[PDB]
Formats: C-alpha cells, structure tokens, sequence
RNA sequence: AAUGGGUAAUUAUAGCGAGCUAGAAAGCCAAAG
RNA sequence: ACGGAAACGCUUUCUAGCUCGCUAUAAUUACCCA
C-alpha cells in the first residue's frame, strides 16, 4: 500500500530530429556518407525504435501507450512505470544512437479522476518546457524541475535516490516529518538557511542513538555536501530525489 | 558592519577565528566558550525577532537598548564572550539598528552565530 | 449517551512552587528564574501541563507494568485518560486538565504580603574554595491556592471504564500530594495539597453520588 | 511506592542564620527599649515627610557625628521629637551581649544581616539550606567522593569537578541522581520570638584573643526545635539518608581531629545529638571538603584580610547561656552548631 | 535626564570618566570604585525594578521616595560613590522618574552602569 | 589602647533549544458508455 | 445581429494528537580598616 495513488502521464520528442536527418550524416567524411541510402536506413532505425521497440519497453509495466511513433511517445499510466519507463526508454535510445539524438520528455502527475485534454496539456508544457531547458532534458511534474536527463538519471534517480532510500529504510527514529524538513529547507534556501540546516543536523547528529550515528553522520556530511555546493544543479536534484521518497512511501 | 548578503558568513568566519582549546586534549578542539553562555544572548534576540515581527520599531527601543547592556555585561564576566563579541564584532553591530528590517538582519545573525556554534564542536 | 463531568479542588500549596517562566530580558541584580504567571494580572499559573505531565509519569510508575521507556507505551489505563499519540482509538484521552489561577488573592492581601510571588536567594557552595554563586529564583507564597478544573467524558465506550478510572485520578492527586509539581522537590518547592474535592456533571446525565464518596475516601 | 518519608528534628545549641541576601544599614533601626524596631523605612520617610524635615532627615544620613548612640536614628527621633514608631516593620528583642561596652553604647550595634523571610514575613528555615548541610555529610564521609574531586590542572586550583557525584541526564544513560533523590522539605515558619542578633567574635589560634566584628547577623535563637520532612525515592538515598547518624559523628569526629583542635576546649561545645552545621557562621571547613582544601581554600586570599596561615579563624558569638551547652563562661556558643536526631515514618 | 537611545551611552561614558589609582602601580587603570558597593547599589533598585511590572506606579512610589535618600546616604560613606553618582547624574534622574518606563529605565541604567564597570576591569 | 566603622569576592554555572504522526482526501467533472 | 447565449472552481473538512521548564546547587566565604 506504499505510493501515491497518482497516475504520471509522459510526452516525449526526439529533439531536432530533422536537422539529424537531412543533415545527419553531413560531419563525417567531407560530404561522402550524405546519400540516400543512410538517410533510408536512418528511417528504418527510428521507425524501427519507435514502432517495434517501445512495446518491448512497456512490456511489464503499468501503463498505456496512446501514441508512439514517428519521434513522439504519448503515454499514460501509473507514476512508478512511467518514470522507469521514460528512464528505461532513454537508457535504450542512448544505446541505439550511440549517444546521438537527444530525447526530451516532460512527465506529469496528476491525480485520480481528472479529465483527459487537462492532463494531456498540462503534460505537453512541461515537454515544451523542457525542450527549451538547453534542449536535452525531462520536465518532473511540474515547470522547475527540469534536468538533463544525464544530470537526472545518473544524480538523481539513481545516485541520490537509492541514497536517501537506502538510509530512511535502514532505521526508524527519523521519519517523514525529517524528509518534510528537509525539502522545506531545500525549497525556501536563502544563505541563512545553510546555517539552519547546519544546525538542524547537527542536533539531530547527537539526538540518535549511538548504534546509527555514523549512519547518520555519513547522511549529513552527505545531504549538507550538496546543499552548500555552489553550482546549482545538485541541490535541485535533492528536492526532486525527496518529492519521489516521499511519493513512494505514502500510506 | 553586516548587510542582507554576508551576515551569515561573518557568522562562520567569526566562529573559525574564535580560538579553541588547544590543550586538555579529550576531544580537542573544543571551545572555551560554552553553549549556555551563548543561548542566553540568543534568548535575547529570538524574543527581539518575535516581537518585531509584530510590535513597531518605536515599542521596542527599550530593549534593543540592553542588548548593548547585556552583551557588556556577559563580556564582562567570563573572557570567553568577550573573545566572542570582540572577533564577531556584535558591539558594532548592535551600533547600526535604527528600524525593523536591520534589527532583524542582527537577530538573524546572532542565530547564524549558534548554529555554526552547534555544527563546529 | 454523552456526558461530562468535572472535578473542582483547591491546590493550596504547602511551601510554596516554582514553575519556570521565560524572559531573558530580566536584570543583573534581580530575579533570573521566573515563575510562569498570567500576563495580564501578573498573577502566578499552575499551567496545566505541568499538572498533566507529573500525573502521567507518576501514575506511570504504578500502572504501567511494563516500564513506559517512551510515552504512549502506557498500559491503557493511562492510555486513555491522558491520550496517546500512536494508538488508534486512544488519540484524544478524555481528560482536560486546565489551568489553575490564584483564587485566594484577597485572602493573600488579608496577611502581610508585599508581592504575590516572593523571591529566594540561593548561592552554591563550590565544596572546595567556598566560593558561592547567587541565584535568585521567585516561587509563588506559602498559602496560596489555586482552583483546579478538571473535566472528564463519558461517551459511549465507558460500559464500566467510569469508576475505575476515579481509582485512578484520585490515586494521581494523592500521589500529588508525595510529590513536587516541577520547581525543585530535593529543596522544598512542591508540597501541594487538593482541597474540597467536588466531583459534578457540567453536561449530560450522569449521577456522581457514587462519585462522591471515594472523592473523600 | 518508594516514597520512604523521614522526619529530622533540628535542635539549635548555636545561633543560626540563614539567607535573604539584604541587610539594614547604620540607620535602619529604633533601640529604645530594650528591643530592636526594625520598621519599613520607606513608611518611615512617607509619614516623616509630613513632618517637614525629610530635609534635615537627609543632614542626619551624611551626619559624621562621633558618639555612636547618636548616630543610629535613636537620637533623630529623640531630639526631633518624633515619638508615635507606628511605622511597619518588626521588633526583636535584645541578646543584651550584643554591646561589650557597660559605658552606654547601647544601641550602637550598627549592620545587621537580614534572616530569611517569607512573603507573609514570618522567619523559617529552607529546605535548600538543610541540604546543603547535609550534603557535606554526606560527601565528607563517603571516600569515594574525595579523590579527584579538584583541579584537573586548569586555572587557580579553582573548583569542584561537580561530576563525582553522577549527577545529570545523561542521554542514553538510565536515570540515578542521587541527590535528586534526596528531597528535604522547608521547614515550619517558626515565630519572631526566636530572633536575637548575635554579633560576630573571631577567635585566633596562636594569638589568643576573641576580636569581635561589625557584622551582627540576626540569628537563630538556642534550643529551638525545628522540624524537617525528608523523602527518599531510592532506595541507595534511603542508605544515606538513614545512615546519617554514624555519617554525622564520623564527619564531626575527622572535623574537630583536623580544626577544633588547636583551639582551646572551654570554647568548644559538646555535641548532645547529633551534629550539623548549618549555615552563615561556621567557618569555611563546614561548608567544605576540609580534607581536600588545605593548599586550595587559602590561595584565594591575597588581600587585607588575608587567612592567617592555615586552617583560618575559629567563629564564636556572644548569645545568653540556655540549659549547659556553654561549657565555660563569657557565653561563646559556635554560630551554626546545631544537632539533628532522624526517624523514619 | 536620560532616554532610551542614549543611556546606555551615559553609563558607558560615565564609568570612564571615574578617576583611577594614580598611584599604586601594581595593575594600574585600576578604580577607586569597587564591584562591591557598586553592587549594593544596584540592589537597591533591583527590588524595585521587578516590582514594577506587577504594582501600579502610583502604589509604589514611596519606595522610589526612599531610594533617593538610600543612594544620598550611600553617597555620604565613601568618596568613590560620592564621585559615582556625581559622574553619572544619578541624584537628578532620581527626581525625573514619575511613571514606570522612566523607573525601568533608571533601574535598567543602573544595570548599564554595573555592565560596563565589569567590562573595564 | 580604646572610639568610629565594615571591607573584598560570587549575581547564576553546565544542559536540552523541540521530537514523532498526518502533508490533503472525498464529490461534482472524468469514468461507468 | 460578437464561436456566441446561459453557468460561483463550488460542497465537505478543528493545524490536530502526544509531551513536567525540568535536572544538580546551605546567600555563603574571608577577618579586618582608620
Ligand atoms: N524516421 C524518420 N525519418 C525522417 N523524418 C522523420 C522520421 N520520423 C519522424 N520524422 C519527421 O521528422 C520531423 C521532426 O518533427 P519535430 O520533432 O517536430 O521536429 P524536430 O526536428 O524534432 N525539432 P524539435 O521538435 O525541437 O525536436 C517530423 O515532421 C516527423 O514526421
Ligand atoms: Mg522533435
Ligand atoms: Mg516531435
């Protein structure tokens, strides 16, 4: 019964997927490998990806695909699926590429009983939305959290989120209330709250018992290291890895 | 002098130029100044940062005037709030209030001083 | 059925309490532990927290078989008259201690009293170099009084939970009366003493003649 | 239920004072019979003021008069003509020791200490003070309590470690503090019958004479029973707290092997029950750990009034002989030898 | 007269302005006025002080009557108080009281004055 | 020797400075069609 | 002869439950000044 009872739904676009196809091949060589044959095969790659792959990628999950094709993938579905899905996705499309052709979805949540066109378009501003981040990235729920995809599934979704579930399932003295604490500390974040952290961690060190202390103590030189970091794109990954903890464990 | 940008670091620098014990080595690097004599200046300026969130800055003259007093006074008796407020010069910030929004700023600023206080030692 | 009922005493104090207040802006030379007071008679509480908090921990100390270690581990005698957090059907507890104020104030200003509250001067003795360090504590006077609500439900969970519990609210208060409400204990500063225990409905139907009578057991 | 409640019953052979912190001036008293009125001198100068002479009122306090009987606010009222002392205070009554002088001196006593009052103005003994007496007791005659009870090579010898006895809360440790578990009660507030104003004499060890001093605490008068209630919820406090009748003796028999003697024995009282020293005038080996003081306590006195080499001045009074607890003449009791006899209830 | 922006500045200026040993030159800049009967002249006005929040100013104001015959006569007894409460005007804010937030005032200055004597010394 | 008087030190010290649970649900709508 | 006319982002919902301002602590020391 853990997890929000909330269905995600996702819009992808392969970006500037003409530009790689009339151009495409034009840097290699000196004009040599621009013929019509690559740009053929080109065409039977993607179509092959997006029509025949994609239904491997959806094969156990809890979702819906209601358009794939092309260079789109319209999906509905249930939140976990939908972002191991879209993560799943990507971590193909990378392969099939050889890192070429960026990807740049936008996923929403949106609750139970709520109308088709109002979550469709909702979802297809966060993909615009993430489609003018640089180019290259997904738009998590919402028009701020948006990351390069390198930068999230690498950082967030799989560096800082099996982190912070790996210490809040190792223990029972801290709960939801900490995590909640947390991303009001990471959301509000003026100067002034990095020494408030420092002491809100600090009191919490010496408040747990002295079987998980250097648990916590390697969670807070852990959490403090990267909301003091000074480059931006590792404390708004923090608040995005703690928004999906506590999604995930909501009774 | 402490602005709206640099107030907190004045607070982390102040408490890395306070020096520690350097002898008596059971857990070293402890400070001289001891914790109850830095909440109880704090217990000062929370019920200042709580009251001019509401009161007027012309109600509350009469006791942002004995912080000057009780910053002195604590000073004065134990030399270790008197190597505080010498290093985080709180005597010449407590010279520079004059409305709300820098009494405030100064408030912020004596917590930002405990809370690096808690998180080295 | 519904009903609630209410306990008045008197919680004359027998060498008078401290319980502590909070203004750093006190003095140098002048009282630096407060005691709680009303503030806008400037008159001293016995706040109800205080009452509760000494209840439920030395009510703890008998009911409670196995030791407590954490509140709300309490033995559901104590679970639901005071309320626990964590278990389902005892969140709220079905008693309201309220705040006590000092009724008797005129009673107060009939014998020589110059001030409410007195103030002690209480110096440490370093055991060696004799040197001492004064502390000046206020605590409310000897004689003081101080009425004590106490209102209790009776819902329809209560098929014979009602007179067991008043073996133990009253065993509460004269375990009071062994012990020191908060202040100091080890140096006097708690003897109470509850006075006209006065059981009565304030709603609903509910007959306290059998209440009354182990009231003044 | 381990609330194991005591009765100690405090039997006064010395003066006693405790407390209040304050203390009337040269000109805060009235002796003109033969008591003391102590009124409240701010009524004192509200109905004075009537009297149109607040002024020379004002001439009187800066007066630097010789002849002291004429400078103690006696003689204001006397050649001014003030008569009706309805004003508020109290009144004691005189030890009549208190002068030495049979020339007139009389009410030429000139700073008294306060005693410890309630808001009601009744005087009693603190259960705080009692405590205290019994704690040097019990740390006394206890040898694990002694050792390394002291510098840690810090400051100016400077004080107790004030973690010998395993006081606190200690997190992650279970709960003992002992003394916690020591509650002693305030006692009853006795009457102002039992007041008299002993004044102070220091007696010397190798110069023999009793020095008398400008210091008249208003003390406790002898053979005034006061009763304690103590309540032990350990039962490792209920051992002390019952073993404090040999505790008692064995600190006053190591105190009198390390103090008393060197002093001569007439001045000296003998115990009668069991005895305690409670405060303001027992000198500083009563209030602590003697034993481990003798290079520590005389460091901090590098001024005038410096102790005299070691093991400082014995402290007597003058108060009037009771039963006989004097045991010589010239009336010196000890201020603040009391004895205590314990029962459980 | 003394006011809420300025008497902490009185006090300050007051206590450096006490003459010092000029002789004695063992720990010299060392004053003729003691912490001691600087202390027994805070604790007159310490009662007061705190009776004042909970008493009516017109039922205590005898006992500020008193007090300046008490500061006169502690004056009249060592010439280093006689020279203290002539520095610091503490016999012409006596007069000037008349309400409670000029009685919290000269109780709270007198605290200034005890603040910074143990600052400097 | 008397006679005048008190003088100095401590004015609170060490702590805890909040913890845990809940973090929006149920309807309209959408679904059922 | 206005992709327009008519249409409340509305109803229900306690910032709540639990929690001792507490722990240790003689207003004491020194005996002297002119
Ligand atoms: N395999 C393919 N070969 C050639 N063209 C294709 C292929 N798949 C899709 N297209 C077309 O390529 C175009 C790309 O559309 P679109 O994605 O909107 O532009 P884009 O190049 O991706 N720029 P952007 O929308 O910012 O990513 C569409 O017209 C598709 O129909
Ligand atoms: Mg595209
Ligand atoms: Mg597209």
């Amino acid at each position: 019964g853990l997890g929000i009872k909330r269905l995600a739904v996702v819009r992808l676009d392969v970006d500037d997927l003409g530009a790689a196809f009339m151009a495409g091949f034009s840097q290699q060589g000196n004009g040599q490998y621009s013929t019509l044959s690559r740009s053929a095969t080109f065409s039977r790659s993607m179509s092959l990806f997006f029509k025949v792959y994609i239904n491997q990628f959806a094969s156990d999950k809890k979702l819906s695909i209601i358009y794939a094709g092309g260079d789109d993938v319209f999906a509905i579905g249930s939140w976990q699926d939908i972002i191991a899905f879209t993560v799943e996705l990507r971590e193909n499309f990378i392969k099939w590429t050889n890192g070429k052709l960026t990807l740049s979805a936008g996923i929403g949540l949106f609750a139970d009983k709520t109308p088709i066109s109002l979550m469709a378009h909702q979802t297809g501003e966060l993909e615009e939305a993430a489609k003018g981040n640089e180019k290259d990235s997904i738009s998590l729920f919402s028009s701020d959290y948006t990351f390069k995809f390198d930068r999230f599934i690498t950082n967030v979704y799989d560096d800082k989120l099996e982190q912070i579930r790996y210490f809040f399932n190792h223990q029972d003295e801290r709960g939801k209330n900490f995590i909640y604490k947390l991303i009001e500390l990471l959301r509000n974040h003026d100067r002034m709250n990095m020494a408030r952290l420092a002491y809100y961690l600090t009191r919490l060190e010496e408040l747990t018992r002295e079987t998980d202390r250097d648990k916590f103590k390697t969670f807070k030189n852990l959490f403090y290291s990267w909301y003091t970091n000074k480059n931006d794109k590792d404390r708004k990954e923090a608040e995005l890895a703690l928004l999906l903890y506590i999604y995930e464990i909501r009774k | 002098i402490l602005t709206d940008e640099n107030y907190v670091d004045i607070a982390e620098k102040a408490i890395l130029k306070l020096e520690r014990n350097t002898r008596n080595r059971k857990n070293p690097d402890a400070f001289f100044l001891t914790t109850s004599k830095l909440r109880n200046l704090l217990s000062l300026t929370s019920t200042l940062f709580d009251e001019s969130k509401v009161k007027e800055y012309d109600a509350l003259l009469d006791r942002i005037a004995y912080l000057r007093v009780q910053f002195v006074y604590q000073a004065g008796r134990e030399i270790a709030v008197k190597d505080l407020i010498e290093k985080a010069q709180i005597l010449e910030a407590l010279k520079e209030i004059k409305d709300r929004e820098t009494l405030q700023r100064f408030c912020r600023y004596m917590e930002a001083l405990v809370a690096y206080f808690k998180f080295y030692g | 059925t519904f009903a609630k009922i209410k306990f008045s005493a008197q919680i004359r104090l027998e060498t008078g309490l401290h319980i502590g207040g909070s203004d750093a802006f006190a003095a140098i030379g002048a009282i630096n532990s407060p005691v709680i007071k009303d503030p806008i008679t400037n008159l001293p509480i016995i706040p109800g927290s205080s009452l509760k908090g000494k209840m439920r921990t030395l009510l703890a100390k008998v009911y409670n078989e196995k030791v407590a270690e954490k509140p709300s581990d309490d033995s559901d005698i104590l679970s639901r008259l005071f309320g626990n957090s964590k278990d389902k059907r005892f969140k709220m507890g079905r008693l309201i201690f309220r705040d006590a104020f000092l009724s008797n104030a005129d009673e107060l200003d009939s014998l020589g009293v110059r001030s409410y509250t007195e103030v002690k001067f209480e110096n440490t003795i370093d055991r060696i170099t004799a040197e001492a360090n004064p502390r000046q504590i206020e605590r409310a006077i000897r004689n003081s009084t101080f009425d004590f609500e106490l209102i209790y439900e009776i819902t329809d969970e209560n098929e014979n939970q009602v007179e067991e519990d008043f073996k133990v609210i009253r065993d509460g208060l004269k375990l009071l009366e062994l012990d020191y409400l908060g202040g100091s204990g080890s140096r006097g500063y708690g003897k109470v003493a509850f006075e006209n225990l006065k059981a009565t409905t304030v709603f609903g139907n509910y007959d306290v003649k059998t209440l009354n009578e182990l009231l003044t057991a | 239920n381990d609330y194991r409640t005591f009765k100690l019953s405090l039997l006064t052979l010395a003066p006693i004072h405790i407390g209040n912190g304050e203390k009337y001036t040269s000109r805060e008293f009235i002796y003109e019979n033969k008591k003391f009125y102590f009124p409240d001198m701010g009524k004192f100068y509200n109905k004075m003021v009537e009297k149109r002479l607040a002024e020379k009122f004002e001439a009187f306090l800066i007066q630097t008069r010789p002849n002291a009987r004429n400078n103690r606010l006696i003689s204001f009222l006397n050649d001014n003509r003030i008569a009706e002392r309805s004003f508020g205070g109290y009144s004691i009554s005189e030890t009549g020791l208190e002068s030495d002088k049979n020339p007139n001196s009389a009410g030429a006593i000139n700073e008294v200490n306060k005693f410890i009052r309630d808001a009601f103005g009744n005087p009693y003994i603190p259960g705080s003070s009692l405590k205290g007496a019994i704690r040097t007791i019990l740390m006394n005659t206890t040898p694990k309590w002694n050792n390394e009870n002291a510098v840690n090579d810090f400051g100016r010898f400077p004080k107790e470690n004030k973690n010998l006895i395993p006081w606190g809360p200690k997190k992650g440790k279970e709960y003992d503090d002992l003394f916690n578990a020591i509650r002693v009660s305030d006692s009853k507030p006795f009457d102002n019958k039992s007041l008299i104003l002993v004044q102070k004499w220091d007696y010397s060890a190798k110069t023999n004479k009793a020095k008398p001093l400008p210091l008249y605490r208003e003390s406790i008068s002898p053979l005034t029973k006061i009763e304690f209630e103590i309540t032990t919820t350990t039962d490792e406090a209920g051992r002390l707290i019952e073993e404090l009748g040999k505790r008692a003796q064995a600190f006053y028999k190591d105190y009198k092997a390390f103090f008393l003697s060197e002093f001569p024995d007439d001045k000296i009282q003998a115990n009668l029950q069991y005895p305690i020293y409670l405060g303001a005038g027992s000198g500083a080996w009563t209030k602590t750990l003697f034993k481990q003081a003798d290079g520590i306590l005389q460091r901090r006195y590098s001024r005038m009034k410096t102790k005299m080499v070691k093991k400082g001045v014995l402290k007597l009074t003058k108060a009037p002989l009771k039963t006989s607890l004097v045991k010589n003449h010239e009336s010196f009791y000890e201020m603040g030898k009391a004895n205590f006899m314990i029962k459980e209830i």
